[PDB]
């Protein structure tokens, strides 16, 4: 039974949140935003991201040198990632040199510069980030996927934006963007392992007091998006491994089949031919692939996001005359979801997730961004038995009536990169999302 | 000179990138009635004179052929029809 998540506020709203572990000897405090690119319209898409890189160019007082001496004599690091939804900033530190990073932290986000001349220069680094990401294969895929499924909506955007977009951000934007978003009823202050509540909510007091609060607070994880059934290939054929996600419209972070969702992802669960347990894994679609060498790995995910989410599969192959089988064993796997699964399946990835989601958290900084998520997402920490019960609750009838209103004969998003020329064309795969025999 | 999904025999394809949507997220029928009227009237004025040219020359010699074996069998036509054998 792990320490209760102590929660207090200030008078302009900013939470403080906090989980002490008094084995551990380092500390991660960090701010959790309710805030990223998805805030961003179309002629400042790239801002949210391009303020990460300016965060760290020198403040009021201290100058980028100084900022780096600072962190550096502290001993620890800072540390910071933009997503569409939440924006990060961390520091991990020592038990003793918490107050400091506080400061420092409380610092790059008040009182940056945003300095013409730094903006000029990482207008350049940033413009080299657009032609190096093209190596990570995962994340091309899924901001391929995100783009169509989402398509011409703010949550298809990507978080680094357009090239011309990189080329007009200007000083101004940026500090506009940051006023209106970087409010303390949006944001929490976050500490997991050796720090004191008490202690952390008097830094707050002494750091972030000065914080705007926005007009019209709502509450935390506060969002129309409309799925659109697409594919998008990518064909290169020089790649030896083909890499292809397929996604429908999952649930949010507050949805009701939530759970559901996750035991109906950890039926299918993942796979990777490197891991010398994984041939001997329980899933069926681990079974099928495993034995015909059908992939070097999937992954099932359901990412979830404030109105919306994503549900589905990425998989890597480098088989590329039976992509075919692959997919078709997949949705026939997914079919099952909607016609077959029993308590079978079901009391099996309820017993695997009952351990998983408390696994999970096995350090201060994955600690600290499960109670910063959690806060941002769903406006409270939930304890582990609320959580017991909530998958507790989920049965086979639940499983089974949610994959035939989301997965069974429904529009997919799907992605394709690499060699996919025997990948077939939208109709044929989107026809294995129903069984005929059924 | 053709192989199989995988296989076909494409040289390297590399820097297309492909875009499609759902038959039900998509209206069948858009844009229908000027595809009808215009897109059928281009493809069919491109066309024209490769059917009119051939149909209307043998529609004319047959036209005349057959108006000659008419009159050739009649009364009038005796003396050319018997030269004509």
């Amino acid at each position: 039974v792990s320490p209760k998540t102590r929660t207090s506020n200030l008078k302009n709203g900013l939470t403080i949140a906090s989980e002490s572990n008094p084995l551990v000897q380092t500390a991660t405090v960090g701010v959790w935003i309710d805030a990223g690119s998805r805030n961003e319209n179309a002629y400042n898409n790239g801002t949210a991201h391009f303020f990460e890189h300016l965060a760290f160019k020198g403040t009021d007082k201290r100058s980028q040198h100084q900022l780096e001496l600072d962190i550096e004599n502290m001993g620890g690091h800072l540390n910071a990632y933009t997503s569409r939804e939440s924006t990060v900033y961390y520091a991990k530190s020592f038990k003793d040199d918490v107050p400091k990073s506080v400061e420092i932290l409380a610092d790059i986000l008040q009182h940056s510069k945003l300095a013409e001349s730094a903006i000029d220069r990482e207008r350049e680094v940033i413009t080299r980030e657009l032609e190096e990401v093209n190596k990570q294969y995962e994340e091309v895929v899924f901001d391929h996927l995100h783009a169509t499924a989402f398509m011409n909506q703010p949550l298809g955007r990507t978080i680094l934006g357009p090239r011309e977009n990189i080329q007009t951000i200007t000083n101004t934007e940026l500090r506009k963007f940051i006023t209106e978003n970087y409010t303390a009823d949006r944001m929490v202050l976050v500490g997991a392992g050796a720090v004191d509540h008490d202690a952390l909510v008097e830094l707050a007091e002494k750091y972030f007091s000065h914080l705007p609060s926005s007009q019209s607070p709502v509450p935390l994880g506060t969002p129309i998006p409309n799925f659109v059934g697409s594919e998008v290939r990518l064909r290169d054929d020089t790649m030896p491994v083909a890499h292809i996600a397929i996604a429908v419209e999952g649930v949010s972070w507050t949805s009701e089949d939530y759970y559901t969702a996750l035991v109906a992802q950890a039926i299918i669960g993942n796979y990777d031919r490197a891991v010398g347990t994984s041939r001997h894994q329980g899933s069926r679609l681990s079974n099928i692939v495993s034995e015909n060498n059908l992939a070097n790995s999937f992954q099932s995910f359901s990412t979830s996001y404030s109105d919306t989410g994503l549900w589905g599969i990425y998989l890597t192959s480098e088989n590329t005359t039976q992509i075919d089988d692959l997919v078709h064993f997949t949705l026939k796997e997914w079919n099952r979801l909607s016609t077959s699964v029993s308590n079978l399946q079901v009391e099996r990835a309820k017993s695997q997730l009952k351990a998983g989601l408390l696994l999970s958290l096995d350090g201060t900084t994955y600690v600290a961004e499960d109670i910063g998520r959690q806060l941002t997402t769903l406006g409270r920490r939930v304890t582990p038995a609320e959580v017991e019960a909530k998958l507790e609750a989920v049965t086979e009838h639940d499983v089974r009536a949610w994959a035939q209103k989301t997965l069974y004969d429904k529009d997919i998003a799907l992605v394709g990169l690499g060699p996919i020329e025997g990948l077939y064309d939208y109709n044929r795969i989107r026809n294995d999302m129903s069984m005929m025999r059924w | 000179y053709m192989g199989w999904w995988g296989h076909m025999g494409s040289p390297p394809q590399k820097g297309i990138a492909g875009y499609t949507i759902s038959p039900f997220a998509a209206r069948p029928f858009a844009g229908v009635v000027h595809a009808a009227i215009f897109n059928t009237f281009r493809r069919t004025k491109n066309q024209a004179l490769f059917v009119i040219l051939p149909v209307s020359f043998f529609y004319y010699v047959w036209t005349q052929a057959s108006e000659k074996n008419e009159w050739l069998y009649t009364k009038a036509g005796r003396h050319e029809l018997a030269k004509a054998l």
